[PDB]
């Protein structure tokens, strides 16, 4: 095969746009909605982004 | 030097769906096409992937619009074989009468703009006359004309009104004379059979490995159903038989679309006759949503109407590739479903998205004006081709 | 760490494929804009190549390196034919981008957070 | 369980059972977790490189066929080392069978050509491409099929937010579509709708 | 006093003009097949005097039915873009009006208002070849107020 | 909410960036890009027009949604134009024919509906009123409607004091009056002008920096109360221009001494009133534009064409 | 069908026999609509003492 | 079962080959059967005068979005949200503020009729039958902008027919 | 002949008044501002209130499978009227 | 010897349908001209026509008239010019006409059953519900 064994660190230019810099994402594992009692929303680690400004059209 | 390179044309005047395409030719002769498909793409599975079963299930009807019952009828048991449910029989039934019906408007569609495109202006008429009369019953089963879904998971809702079953006979009893008059309309026309009769021809193997799966395999040699093969409801019982050519010439295509009408006039038929008393929906309340009598008045048949609707019914994690016979040959869909309300990953198969990638060799021996035909004789819609 | 590299083992081989690229674009690029009958100067078009070549030269892995080179390989590919109309070529240029203020005291001035 | 049920055959599932052993058997190499799903459809899970042996040998074997290509998709699946699955599925003319093969990749490694195999993986793969960005080696074309030209980003992976980071608009300034950064009239209203409670008790997975 | 020959002219040209208008059908999608309904011997057009023919250069109007993907997006303004100079553009369906029931991913234009200006939207998915057809009559009732030429005599 | 105070987000298609205005005219040209930036940067915009209702379709698809709202309207009577700018962050005015007709003269088109709109945009409490008005506008005479617009201008510096009043050159651009009206005089006879040849000085400015410069002049403040005009940028052709235009482009109801002398007017005025930077935009030079908007020929080789490069004196 | 003579001699003598439903389905045959009002079965379970959900 | 056609047999003997050359010569069958069937033509065409006759629909149609109010009229909606929360274009609104008397009603309840697809659903799923497809289709707005809907419009839209409704509903409710 | 803004606007059910200030209220130049002039709340004070000589009582609100859901109010308070959720018509328990 | 029976249909229908100019106006009108069938409950001044049940689909049909709403005239005629239960009954949802099964004559519903909005200075314009958003602050108007 030739494998070519490589050393770097992964990166990827090959998706969108300048967002990348800018916005900053968060891990978490969402804390259980109190209102209600179960667990079953939690056990599985989320990624969600930082917020934008939301207007009345 | 020499050869060219051509385009499609915007409609002609029946045009379901546009295409381009880009043939390098010779001499008035196609030496290599390449069409260009993605045209019309709206992007449904990464939609369905965010709605739930209920919901994203007109999706499954609008993708492949033409024939619509049967789409309904793919997903739906996709969801019920995944889901271990079963529908009670008469929802089987209905199920199978409207899949019938609605085959015979893919094929009366299908045969009928196939003349209207080589020529030929008043069979269309003739024919979607009656393919009316078929609108005016999906206009009284579900309460629309064209898209209304009227299938869900674990059996269809909101049984015939009463006094349909008549109408249903009623068509059902002509129609036989009615197409017979479209076969003296054509079959001995030297003009339409001249126009088609090697033209597009394949070998059976061929066809397989290159998958096409549908009136084509049918007209060319290599008997195979799934309707006979693997039963996926009470379709299994009732009688028929289908059709088959030894020429594989493009022209026992057509005939063999013919005789799938008049089969199908046999199945709704014997349908008919057979249909039984019992039932709609399934009874589990958790599944399939309670009739208003229930919901109100009953605690349990409102808790599970109103989560049912918010969030819907909760499906096992599972892979499932369901297949059955519609009238563009089969068809099927692939769910994934993470333990959950939405589905997650379904690709639904478009038999338009094979037949088409079959022009290159299909089309490889004859001049552009029968590729007109060689397209349009396969039957596809570039709105299921693309998804 | 294993991997199965597609047209090259190292970054040189790389490199020599872009550079393969970058001659055709700069071919290419006088036969197209008079083609679509765009109404930049060749000079133009060409810096603005140059330029979406420059944007991504700093990476490294060779395999990503040669997918981007698919990537360009492709996209030549439709434009030294004509599936793809005046459109998008121009579409490359950003003329109905309204100009973004690149400056702070004007980010903030309006945008509050960008 | 007689109603409501859909009735279960063991018939099938000892069958299909015994044939994927059987493959098992027969290709140690390329063969990893051959299972049968519990409603009966047996699918072969195969390392990345024996996708053209193992495939040559579905089709032929003369104990088994799949003359016929069902369907070729991905699932983009985050959370694992590699990204995707390339799931090809068959069709048994001779026997009344289907069977699955599941094989994976991440985004850099390549899956080679399985069109040698079946004409119909031609476009299928052409598509997953386009759609997923999984490279297909020597493949005999690559180009862009249900996205437009120009487009570029891969959407149906999940990195890709439902709507795009473009727009189509005209304006008579230049006399010709532009695009600019998506704006949406209305939000797109997020819907929570996963409730607590685990409804289904045996696929449950060890807390830890 | 010539008025009344500008008005009576008015009501000629205007007349023939719209008790014709004989369109193309761009027929993308489901919608299109309804429209073939309205076609149909059932609900027939003909009868209205709209006429079925397909070029673009001799088209009075145009009706965007079906969905409208980016990528067939540019062609469309094209076709609207060598019609003769008076011309108007139907809607028809859920989609092209607004779009539909899609109207999010990234491929289909939102509204084909961001493409070519609009006269008729007519809702319906599909719209009942019934209401089609009442859109298509209200577009003759839009053409009969044009009012157009006496404002040319520019009172 | 106090004047449509708060924009939001990146600006255009459902922006609401800063404005609501309005604009007179509009059924054709400068008014038709103007709107197409007002609302290509997502503001509200109230468009009156003539009697014609068909022909105002093509300026529809520039503005989103519950925006470019249209009214009926005329020039004559006071209660339709207070009617239209009751709700406006401004107001702007493009208004008139290059020829008269019937009913209208070039009296009172510059001069009548200035005053009313002027007079009713005070009383009706707007700011950032933009008028505009042909650059070289004077008192003195030899043209008609330049006179006329001169005084024009008079009575709007008259009444309602704090506005900009904005010269603009010989605007260019695609479906425009001036440059396709030299590429149509080419037929038979063959005497447009240069009949005594010379004597005519003139720098023609392309339409998007003008209307850029309309822009910045409505969102910027500081652009109150002083008039200033637009210039182009280098050329500042001789009347070898019309044998340029004709050069380039190759080869294939109006109006008298009115046209002809309009066309054949010549000065670039007075330097010191803010030029374009003033206002801070940048300014285009005639050649790629002009190929643009000529076509034309044969269109399959491209050439040089040999750029005239007049700048006398320069 | 309408009152017909010798045209419907000329369309028995082309295509052969006809006259039965005439092609435009507009002869009553139209069940009216809904004599009695619907009234629905309910299928298994719906019953007290049979059964427990887990079973079924 | 295969019941197959084309294979068959063409007789090269004699008397069949006679009205071979008769059928490729002649045109026999072209003529007789297509002209004739054809001139089929005189059965009366099947058509219909849209403004002044109408085709036939069905009880259970879906026009056009009206709200519905109780005898003695209640805003029939309760404003809990279902009809919005199972519309599968997400082209609803409502915000729903306890009103004067303490009873709960929706504030802005709004519909895109250019998003809205007509399933179905929302008749389904309001627990009051608050929201029912009309039997009307009246359409055809000139801009954009009409096809939005407040829950002023719907309410109008409630009241300029409803023993229609009424109708409708008190025929089929015992379908659902 | 509802409230009406000293501008002529016609308020609502849910007052939406646009103020004087307001730009958008331009889009009503030439065009109707449409609201239902049949209020909600006035036809609640227009029902009498029922009585019922039972402790506690059901309300299908107007008959049954066509109406709310069943519900049972508590009428043991009789210094208050006890309002039914859905249509709001009183009840209480004569006397 | 048949073809005196159709010059009699056609001569028997133009003869008491409308009279002499009757048949010149309802020709124009609508350029069907059916036997008068019965009468139809005239109600506003459209008027209705149900035909014998000779045939399906073309069942029944209407002549609207004039002067609906005090507005337009005839030649404009369209949908909508129906009222609600004509509505009902004239699309083959019900057999029943509406004077034989009466409406539940709600107090609420409309009495008038305008038109069609669309164009003309009534039509239905969008506008935003709700109130306000987050009520600004204001500065005291006494100085210091
Ligand atoms: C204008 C008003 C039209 C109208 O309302 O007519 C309805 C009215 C009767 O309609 P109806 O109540 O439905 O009854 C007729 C059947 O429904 C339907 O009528 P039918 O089609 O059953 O009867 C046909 C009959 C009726 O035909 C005629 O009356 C026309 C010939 C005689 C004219 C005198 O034809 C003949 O008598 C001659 C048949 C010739 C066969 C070969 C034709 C070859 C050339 C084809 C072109 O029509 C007439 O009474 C016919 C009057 C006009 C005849 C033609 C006059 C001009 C020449
Ligand atoms: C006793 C003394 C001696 C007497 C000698 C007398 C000898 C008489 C022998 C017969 C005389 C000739 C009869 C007519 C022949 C006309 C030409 C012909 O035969 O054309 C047939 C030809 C066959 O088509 P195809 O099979 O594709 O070609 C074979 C090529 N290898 O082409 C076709 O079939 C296709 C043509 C289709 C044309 C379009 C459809 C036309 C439909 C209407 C036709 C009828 C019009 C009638 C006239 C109207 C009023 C004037
Ligand atoms: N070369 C040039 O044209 C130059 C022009 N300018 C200035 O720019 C202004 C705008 O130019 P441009 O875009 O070409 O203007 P247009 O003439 O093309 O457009 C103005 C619009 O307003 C309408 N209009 C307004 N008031 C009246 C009225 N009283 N009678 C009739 N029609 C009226 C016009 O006709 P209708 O009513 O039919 O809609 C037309 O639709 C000019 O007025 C001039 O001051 C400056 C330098 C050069
Ligand atoms: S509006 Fe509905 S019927 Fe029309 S194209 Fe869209 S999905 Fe198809
Ligand atoms: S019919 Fe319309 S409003 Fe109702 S759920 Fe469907 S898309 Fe939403
Ligand atoms: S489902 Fe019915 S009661 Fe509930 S919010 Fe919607 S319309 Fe109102
Ligand atoms: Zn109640």
């Amino acid at each position: 095969i030739t494998v070519d064994e490589k050393l770097d660190i992964t990166t990827l230019t090959g998706v969108p746009e300048e967002h990348i810099k800018t916005r900053k994402a968060r891990i978490f594992v969402p804390a259980r909605n109190n209102m209600q009692s179960g667990v079953n929303n939690t056990k599985k680690w989320k990624m969600e982004f930082d917020t934008r400004e939301r207007w009345e059209n | 030097v020499s050869n060219l390179t051509l385009n499609f044309g915007p409609q002609h005047p029946a045009a379901h769906g546009v295409l381009r395409l880009v043939m390098e030719l010779s001499g008035e002769m196609v030496r290599k096409c390449d069409p260009h498909i993605g045209l019309l793409h709206r992007g449904t599975e990464k939609l369905i992937e965010y709605k739930t079963y209920l919901q994203a299930l007109p999706y499954f009807d609008r993708l492949d619009y033409v024939s619509m019952m049967c789409n309904e009828q793919a997903y739906s048991l996709a969801v019920e074989k995944l889901l271990n449910i079963q529908p009670p029989p008469r929802a089987q039934w209905i199920r199978v009468l409207f899949g019938e019906i609605t085959r015979l408007l893919n094929h009366i569609m299908a045969v009928t703009t196939h003349a209207l495109d080589i020529g030929a202006m008043t069979p269309f008429f003739w024919m979607f006359e009656e393919r009316e009369k078929m609108f005016e019953f999906y206009e009284r089963v579900s309460g629309a004309r064209m898209h209304a879904a009227y299938v869900r998971p674990g059996g269809v809702h909101q049984d015939l009104p009463l006094g349909l079953m008549d109408d249903i006979y009623e068509f059902s009893k002509n129609f036989s004379l009615r197409i017979d008059e479209l076969e003296e309309m054509l079959t001995n026309n030297r003009i339409w059979r001249n126009r088609t009769v090697d033209i597009g021809v394949v070998t059976a193997e061929d066809a397989l490995n290159y998958g096409f799966s549908g009136v084509m395999l049918r007209g060319s040699g290599i008997q195979w159903d799934l309707r006979k093969t693997q039963p996926y409801d009470v379709y299994d019982q009732v009688e028929f038989d289908v059709p088959i050519g030894s020429r594989g010439d493009c022209y026992d295509r057509y005939l063999c679309r013919v005789e799938e009408m008049r089969q199908s006039i046999r199945i709704i038929s014997q349908c008919l006759n057979k249909m039984p008393p019992g039932e709609i929906k399934v009874d589990d309340a958790k599944v399939s949503p309670p009739k208003r009598a229930e919901m109100k008045t009953s605690m349990e048949s409102l808790i599970h109407h109103f989560k049912l609707y918010t969030e819907g019914y909760q499906v096992p994690p599972g892979a499932t590739y369901t297949a059955i016979e519609a009238p563009k040959g089969e068809f099927g869909v692939y769910l994934v479903s993470d333990g959950s309300s939405r589905p997650y990953r379904c690709k639904i198969k478009a038999p338009g998205f094979a037949h088409l990638a079959g022009l290159d060799k299909m089309s490889k021996g004859h001049m552009l004006a029968d590729v007109v035909a060689i397209i349009g004789t396969q039957d596809i819609v570039f709105g299921e081709v693309d998804r | 760490t294993s991997v199965k590299p597609i047209f090259s083992r190292d970054m040189n081989e790389a490199k020599r494929r872009v550079r393969e690229l970058y001659r055709a674009w700069y071919r290419e690029v006088p036969n197209t804009v008079h083609l679509f009958q765009l109404d930049i100067s060749v000079k133009q078009g060409r810096d603005k190549v140059r330029e979406m070549f420059k944007k991504n030269a700093h990476v490294t892995d060779p395999r990503v390196v040669d997918l981007l080179v698919i990537k360009g390989k492709m996209e030549l590919e439709e434009t030294i034919n004509v599936w793809k109309q005046r459109t998008h070529v121009m579409r490359f240029f950003h003329e109905t981008e309204a100009p973004r203020p690149k400056d702070f005291l004007s980010k903030f001035y309006v945008g509050h957070d960008p | 369980t007689r109603p409501t049920v859909r009735p279960r055959n063991d018939v099938a599932h000892k069958q299909l059972s015994a044939f994927g052993e059987y493959v098992a058997e027969i290709l140690p190499k390329y063969v990893q977790q051959v299972q049968v799903s519990c409603f009966s459809e047996l699918e072969i899970c195969i390392h990345p490189d024996g996708v053209i042996p193992v495939l040559t040998f579905l089709r032929d074997h003369s104990n088994a066929q799949f003359k016929s290509l069902a369907d070729l998709t991905a699932v983009d699946i985050p959370t694992r080392q590699n990204r995707f699955e390339i799931v090809y599925n068959l069709l048994s003319l001779r026997f009344n069978s289907r069977i699955r093969v599941k094989t994976y990749t991440d985004e850099l490694t390549p899956v080679e050509s399985s069109v040698s195999v079946y004409k119909a993986a031609n476009w299928y793969e052409r598509e997953i491409w386009d759609m997923f960005g999984v490279f297909f080696a020597n493949h005999p074309d690559l180009r862009r099929i249900l996205t437009d030209y120009g487009f570029e980003g891969h959407p149906f992976r999940k990195d890709f937010p439902l709507s795009g980071y473009v727009e189509l608009r005209y304006d008579d300034e230049v006399k010709r579509v532009v695009a600019e950064p998506v704006e949406l009239a209305q939000e797109f209203r997020k819907f929570d709708l996963n409730s607590p409670w685990e409804a289904f008790p045996a696929y449950r997975q060890p807390p830890e | 006093r010539g008025e009344y020959v500008v008005a009576k002219l008015d009501d000629l040209i205007n007349w023939a003009r719209r008790s014709s208008l004989w369109p193309m059908t761009f027929g993308l999608a489901c919608c299109a097949v309804e429209m073939m309904h309205m076609a149909a011997p059932r609900y027939d057009m003909d009868r209205f005097g709209v006429v079925f023919r397909a070029s673009p250069r001799q088209s009075d109007v145009m009706i965007v039915a079906g969905t409208l993907t980016n990528k067939m997006a540019p062609a469309l303004r094209k076709v609207y873009d060598q019609m003769p100079e008076p011309r108007y553009v139907v809607s028809m369906g859920s989609c092209a009006n607004g779009g539909g029931y899609y109207h999010y991913s990234y491929s289909v234009v939102r509204g084909c208002d961001r493409i070519v200006p609009v006269d008729i939207y007519v809702p319906g998915c599909p719209p009942t070849a019934e209401a089609l057809l009442y859109g298509i009559l209200q577009l003759q009732k839009k053409i009969k107020r044009e009012k157009r030429l006496r404002i040319w005599y520019r009172r | 909410l106090h004047h449509a105070v708060i924009p939001h987000g990146k600006g255009g298609r459902s922006s609401v960036s800063g404005i609501v205005a309005t604009v007179f005219g509009a059924t054709g040209f400068l008014g038709r890009y103007l709107v197409n930036h007002l609302g290509r940067m997502g503001s509200q915009v109230i468009v009156p027009y003539r009697c014609e209702p068909y022909d105002t379709m093509h300026l529809r698809p520039m503005g989103d949604l519950g925006q470019i709202i249209f009214m009926d309207w005329n020039g004559r009577d006071k209660d339709s134009i207070r009617r239209a700018v009751e709700h406006s962050n401004v107001v702007i005015n493009l208004v008139g024919r290059e020829w008269e007709t019937k009913n209208f003269d070039f009296e009172d088109v510059f001069v009548k509906i200035p005053q009313a709109i002027a007079q009713v945009s005070k009383e009706a409490g707007v700011e950032k009123f933009i008028h505009i008005s042909h650059l070289n506008a004077d008192i003195k005479s030899s043209s008609k409607y330049l006179r006329n617009k001169a005084v024009g201008e008079k009575e709007v510096r008259e009444t309602f004091p704090e506005a900009t009043i904005i010269k603009p050159a010989d605007i260019f651009g695609r479906e425009d009056r001036f440059l396709n009206y030299f590429a149509n005089i080419r037929w038979f006879g063959g005497v447009p002008l240069i009949s005594l040849g010379k004597k005519t000085v003139k720098q023609p400015v392309y339409i998007v920096d003008v209307t850029k410069g309309i822009i910045n002049a409505i969102k910027d403040p500081d652009a109150r109360g002083k008039t200033f005009a637009f210039v182009g940028p280098n050329r500042y052709l001789l009347f070898d221009l019309v044998q340029y235009v004709f050069a380039v482009a190759h080869r294939p109801p109006w109006t008298t001494r009115d046209k002809v002398e309009r066309i054949h007017t010549t000065d670039r005025t007075l330097p010191h009133l803010p030029g374009l930077e003033d206002l801070g935009v940048q300014a285009t030079p005639l050649e790629l534009k002009a190929i643009e908007v000529l076509r034309r020929h044969r269109t399959y080789r491209w050439l040089s064409s040999e750029i005239e490069d007049v700048q006398p004196a320069k | 069908a309408s009152a017909t003579r010798l045209i419907q001699g000329l369309r028995n003598w082309a295509s052969g026999r006809d006259l039965q439903a005439k092609l435009q389905l507009r002869y009553q045959e139209i069940s009216k609509r809904t004599q009695p009002p619907p009234k629905l079965p309910v299928g298994p379970s719906h019953r007290l003492s049979n059964n427990y959900y887990c079973a079924r | 079962t295969y019941k197959y056609v084309n294979l068959r047999e063409p007789s090269m003997d004699m008397k069949s080959v006679t009205d071979r050359a008769a059928q490729t010569l002649l045109w026999t069958e072209l003529i007789r059967g297509l002209g004739m069937t054809l001139s089929y033509l005189f059965r009366e065409p099947a058509t219909i005068n849209y403004p002044f006759e109408k085709g036939p629909l069905s009880p259970r149609f879906r026009g056009e979005h009206a709200l519905r109010r109780y005898p003695s009229g209640e805003e029939r909606c309760i404003a809990c949200k279902l009809c919005e929360a199972v519309c599968p274009a997400q082209a609803i609104t409502i915000e729903a503020e306890p009103r004067a008397d303490g009873s709960r009603r929706t504030t802005r309840y709004d519909i895109d009729m250019t998003k809205c697809i007509y399933c179905g659903f929302c008749q389904e799923a309001c627990p009051v039958d608050a929201i029912v497809e009309g039997p009307n289709f009246e359409f055809s707005t000139e801009t954009h902008e009409e096809l939005l809907y407040n829950k002023e419009k719907l309410l109008n839209n409630g009241d300029k027919w409803e023993a229609e409704i009424a109708a409708n509903i008190q025929a089929d409710y015992l379908y659902r | 002949g509802v409230r009406t803004s000293p501008t002529g606007e016609k308020v609502t059910h849910t007052g939406q008044v646009y103020d004087d200030e307001d730009y958008r209220r331009v889009r009503f130049v030439g065009r109707q501002k449409e609201v239902n002039e049949n209020f909600a709340i006035d036809l609640i004070a227009e029902q009498p209130v029922s009585q019922v000589g039972s402790r506690v009582i059901s309300c299908d609100g107007g008959g049954g499978a066509l109406g709310h859901p069943r519900v049972y109010i508590n009428l043991d308070k009789e210094t208050k009227t006890g309002t039914c959720g859905y249509c709001g018509l009183q009840f209480r328990q004569q006397h | 010897m048949e073809l005196l029976q159709v010059l009699k249909r056609g001569l028997q229908q133009v003869s008491g349908h409308g009279g002499l100019r009757g048949y010149l106006r309802v020709l124009f009108r609508a350029n069907d001209v059916r036997v008068g069938t019965l009468v139809g409950e005239d109600k506003y001044g459209n008027k209705y026509y149900e035909d014998n049940k000779q045939f399906f689909g073309r069942h029944r049909w209407v002549i609207y008239t004039t002067e609906m709403n005090g507005k337009n005239t005839f030649w404009d005629v369209d949908g909508s010019m129906v009222p609600p239960e004509w509505h009902r009954w004239l699309h083959c949802m019900t057999d029943d006409p509406p004077t034989v099964k009466p409406p539940t004559a709600r107090k609420f519903i409309w009495t008038n059953h305008k038109f069609n909005l669309s164009g003309t200075p009534q039509q239905y314009v969008p506008y935003s519900t709700t109130r306000k958003k987050i009520q600004e602050w204001v500065p005291p108007s006494t100085p210091y």
